[PDB]
């Protein structure tokens, strides 16, 4: 698998044209675009440890059906949990390990890995604020579209709409909600090369708008904009991957309010931890299957 | 102390905060936070909970019956639209910068709006100018009529003022904002504004441009707003959300100041012309209506003591060739439709895997065919993943099957045209979703009424109207195609096509059929006779019809509350397809005060038993 | 929404924690509360121009 | 009647009319606390 004699070079081309990979032999493809700093060490400590009261997508708002995603989403859970309590109890960080162990995850090491270095390199102001949702970004991104053509600004906020309200669906709320399996079909491959960007994933997403601006400007009340969001079209992707790369291009890093770091997380002696989590308001979910259980032993008992 | 709440009554964006009333006294309004506005109305006494689609400021109440109240929108047009019977009769566009004094002496009608550079005088019988006050670097603040017949009194935006009879010295504050109120009589003037001054002039010009300054007592600092209220009080909203009720031959004398607690305080008031009554609104956007004489009293009393293409040519195209055929249903459609070719949008709906709700479809609907079950069903899940609420209402395919029949020749244009069919057309029907669009379809049944008020008369005396909705809505779920004729009903809906500006003819077209047969109809009891009747075989001129029906729609005065009014919501957006409120949540009142009722006995009995189990803890 | 009222609450315990009886409606003890809250501060600055 | 001080001192709070029965409490204190301040001002 480690003989890298392709080019990175010639896959940045590549994923304009022959978009990203067969899902069954991706494995080798995404890594390469990505980075991900794998020795013999760290997770077999974090498997060895591990675990378990915060999570809430085993049984409380997500099932897993299928023990290849149940009995081993809970490995990358564990690790990503046990790791960072980041992950453990947030929400639009939880978002990113579903899907990879949907997406991945058999494919252990990898779901795993590919959480992290996107933690830390396009997650990285997507906690900042906790409980909720990270605000800087979603200032960012208003700041994107505002310079990208700032007519949808001004009606919108004419209208009294807010971030969050018109940029979490791809954002604050995690990158995928928006989108379904098929066409999101790995965007975080189809932006793996441009991660190197303030993410271009924040072209990305104010391209989720500014593109509608079309329906986005007939937005009088919210309750219209909810619609946007709750449905969660998949809208083109590819001409939203291509038109916020242009605006990466075209927005210099002088128009952009949050700065990202350069954030290549490789360290063949170490993980590196996600430091933008609020220690202070974490690690308090429950499951606690006994309350529910004890009904079911007092029925038994009045039986 | 009434109160009036719309979340509940339209639930909705709201928080409202400014309330406006009327000179007939049956007619409300407020401007709402969006920038839209709610009006109301008393006659029939209903809810009414019906909205404006504006970006206002200002809502100007018209005295027509209809209102279609001058609404100065955030583009300074001035909308003269209403609720009552919908329509945005009229556009007037024509000011710019943010119109900021709206109003009209309804005592021959007059309207005065005014801009910054210029106040305008509009009548309003057309809409037109009279007068136009433009003045060189005057920025005007404000002004507004004297009703007294007749002054315009203005403003500058340094402070000075002017008067302008009607027929061709100052304040010197330089206020930011201001508000100048003309009291009912004419004689006096009061401005309020940044400073906390009660200035009054006269009108009755006795001090000529010149305004006194009596400071607002207590702690006023300032107003929010201010108007003359029954007979000579002022009311001003003080900015410490407290109202005011002053007195003019006592200059202060404050009568009156109710907030309810006072921890939730006024944004903003208006009373109604019948002085009995003032209604504020909280700043949480509540309105309180409270008898204002009794709040006088109240207060006062006690408080004493305390110290090819183009329409014509494809009108008349359709009508004398008679329809067209089908290899251009895409020029002709997609001209008359304002379609976008919003082949993206469309892509986007067609490949997402698996669709649950129509999998199935000969289930209900047996047609035979595993190929055009197949493109129905590759546009019914189009439209599902466009708005599930559309399989809720799992009857679509009803409607879609016609079209997957006819257009089905181009599958993005099918689906097109139907949110047309959808988003125009079928205004109303997805209001009562999962069930028959029926309160809602009331502007079907009023429209029976309209075209033949015999027919409707003795259509609900003899059909009860539960199902007579539902006799309808089939045929408008599908619409007259499995009606009427199979392939020669086309005509009606080229027609609807070529006449795709006026979207109320998809009623005015299934009422047109009711209106054909007339007595043939007034028999019938049940609408398991009359929708079978209308499927027979019957010798329809269909084109005759169709174009009878066009010159009715155009024959009564846009006054009616035909529940849902539809707009031109032809053209869709291009990129992605537009957003579309096809949602219910709306009250039918009787149902629900039935079921309060019960469950507070089922309640009431259910603790009882409860208490006499009493004698179960005694066992543990 | 209910945050008032845990501060009317808070506002009579600590009011009469220096013996300021409230025998009064809660609409007003904002005022009350208005009133202690720059009393303590007036007294605060008060005394510190004595120290000067 | 305690109105008019507070409303010089700025209280812009709601009145009651059991306000007495406090405000003459709590109204004195805002004019004095330590009312030698108005002389500790010129000292």
């Amino acid at each position: 698998n480690s003989l890298p004699n392709m080019s990175v070079h010639k896959l940045r081309q590549f994923l304009q044209k022959h978009k990203v990979y067969p899902d069954k032999h991706r494995a080798f493809i995404y890594k390469q675009l990505l980075e991900l700093p794998l020795n013999v060490d760290n997770f077999a400590t974090l498997v060895q440890k591990g675990l378990y009261p915060s999570f809430k997508d085993l049984y409380r708002k997500y099932p897993i059906s299928d023990s290849k995603l149940y009995q081993k989403m809970q490995t990358i859970l564990s690790c990503l949990a046990n790791f960072c309590d980041l992950f453990g109890e947030s929400d639009q960080f939880i978002q990113i390990a579903f899907p990879f162990v949907k997406l991945f995850g058999q494919e252990e090491l990898l779901a795993f890995e590919i959480v992290l270095c996107f933690a830390h390199q396009i997650l990285q102001n997507y906690f900042v604020d906790f409980p909720h949702p990270p605000l800087d970004l979603l200032q960012n991104i208003d700041e994107i579209i505002k310079y990208n053509d700032p007519i949808l600004h001004q009606h919108l906020k004419q209208h009294n709409f807010k971030f969050v309200d018109y940029i979490w669906p791809f954002l604050s709320g995690f990158f995928t909600s928006a989108l379904d399996k098929e066409s999101w079909l790995q965007l975080i491959d189809y932006l793996i090369t441009y991660n190197d960007t303030p993410e271009l994933f924040m072209f990305i997403t104010a391209a989720f708008i500014i593109y509608f601006k079309h329906p986005l400007m007939k937005l009088k009340s919210k309750d219209e904009l909810e619609i946007f969001i709750s449905r969660q079209n998949p809208v083109s992707v590819n001409h939203i991957i291509e038109s916020g790369f242009s605006l990466l291009k075209r927005t210099p890093i002088d128009k952009i309010f949050v700065k990202f770091s350069k954030i290549l997380p490789l360290s063949k002696t170490s993980y590196n931890q996600f430091t933008n989590y609020n220690v202070f308001n974490v690690a308090h979910q429950e499951t606690e299957a006994e309350a529910k259980l004890e009904e079911s032993k007092h029925k038994i008992r009045q039986m | 102390c009434d109160v009036i709440n719309f979340k509940t009554l339209k639930k909705g964006n709201w928080h409202s905060f400014k309330l406006q009333f009327d000179s007939k006294g049956a007619t409300y309004g407020c401007l709402d936070q969006a920038g839209n506005v709610t009006l109301f109305y008393l006659d029939k006494n209903r809810y009414t909970n019906v909205d404006v689609q504006v970006d206002s400021s200002n809502l100007t109440f018209i005295e027509k019956p209809t209102g279609y109240l001058a609404v100065s929108n955030a583009d300074c047009s001035i909308s003269i639209y209403s609720i009552l019977s919908g329509k945005l009769i009229q556009q007037l566009k024509w000011h710019t910068f943010k119109i900021k004094k709206l109003q009209v002496n309804h005592m021959s009608g007059y309207l005065l709006s005014v801009s910054s550079d210029n106040c305008t005088i509009w009548n309003i019988n057309t809409y037109e100018r009279r007068k136009s006050f433009f003045v060189k670097n005057t920025r005007y603040a404000q002004g507004c009529l004297t009703p007294a017949g007749e002054h315009l009194i203005t403003l500058s935006q340094n402070g000075l003022v002017e008067c302008h009879n009607t027929d061709t010295e100052e304040i010197g504050l330089k206020l930011k904002q201001a508000h100048l109120d003309i009291s009912a009589e004419g004689v006096y003037i009061a401005i309020c504004g940044d400073s906390n001054y009660c200035l009054i002039g006269r009108l009755d010009c006795q001090q000529g441009f010149d305004f006194e300054l009596y400071e607002l007592p207590n702690n006023i600092q300032s107003v929010k707003k201010i108007k003359f209220i029954r007979n000579s009080l002022l009311t001003l909203l003080g900015s410490d959300e407290k109202i005011y009720v002053l007195s003019a031959e006592n200059n202060m004398e404050i009568v009156l100041c109710f907030e309810l607690p006072s921890r939730k305080g006024i944004v903003d008031y208006d009373l109604n012309i019948d002085a009995k009554y003032l209604v504020v609104i909280s700043t949480l956007g509540e309105k309180y209506v409270y008898d204002f004489h009794q709040l006088i009293a109240n207060q006062k009393k006690h408080q004493q003591d305390v110290t090819f293409l183009d329409r014509e040519k494809l009108r008349e195209f359709l009508s004398r060739f008679g329809y067209f055929p089908e290899k251009h249903r895409v020029v002709v459609w997609n001209y008359l439709l304002k379609l976008p070719s919003n082949y993206e949008a469309f892509d986007n709906l067609a490949r997402k895997g698996l669709h649950p709700n129509y999998l199935n479809l000969k289930s209900t609907f047996p047609i035979q065919s595993d190929k055009l079950y197949y493109r129905t069903q590759r546009i019914l899940s189009c439209l599902a993943h466009y708005c599930p609420v559309f399989a809720q209402l799992d009857y679509m395919p009803a409607f879609v099957f016609p079209f997957v029949k006819l257009l089905g020749t181009n599958e993005a244009f099918c689906f097109e045209v139907i949110l047309s069919f959808l988003v125009q057309w079928g205004q109303f029907f997805f209001e009562f979703a999962p069930n028959p669009p029926v309160s809602y379809l009331k502007a079907f049944m009023e429209l029976l009424e309209y075209h033949e008020p015999q027919l409707h008369a003795q259509l609900n005396q003899n059909i009860p109207h539960t199902q007579l909705f539902n006799t309808i809505w089939s045929s408008l779920q599908v619409v007259l195609t499995d009606v009427l004729k199979r392939e020669d009903w086309l005509c009606f809906i080229d027609f609807l096509v070529a006449h795709s500006e006026k979207p109320d003819l998809l009623l005015h077209i299934l009422v047109a059929y009711f209106t054909y047969f007339k007595r043939h109809i007034i028999s019938f009891t049940t609408g398991s006779q009359l929708l079978r009747f209308f499927q027979q075989d019957h010798q329809i001129r269909i084109q005759n019809l169709l174009q009878d029906a066009l010159e009715y729609r155009n024959r009564t005065p846009p006054r009616i509350p035909q529940a849902v009014v539809l707009q031109d919501n032809l053209p869709l957006t291009s990129e992605q397809y537009p957003i579309f409120n096809f949602y219910p949540k709306f009250s039918l009142d009787q149902h629900k005060e039935i079921r309060e009722q019960i469950i507070q006995e089922e309640l009431k009995a259910t603790e009882k038993k409860r208490t006499l189990k009493e004698l179960n803890t005694l066992q543990q | 929404s209910l945050f008032n009222e845990r501060k009317y609450l808070l506002l009579r315990k600590k009011l009469d924690e220096l013996h300021y009886t409230q025998p009064l409606q809660i609409e007003s003890a904002e005022l009350v509360d208005k009133l202690l809250n720059d009393l303590l501060k007036t007294s605060e600055g008060f005394q510190k121009l004595k120290n000067k």
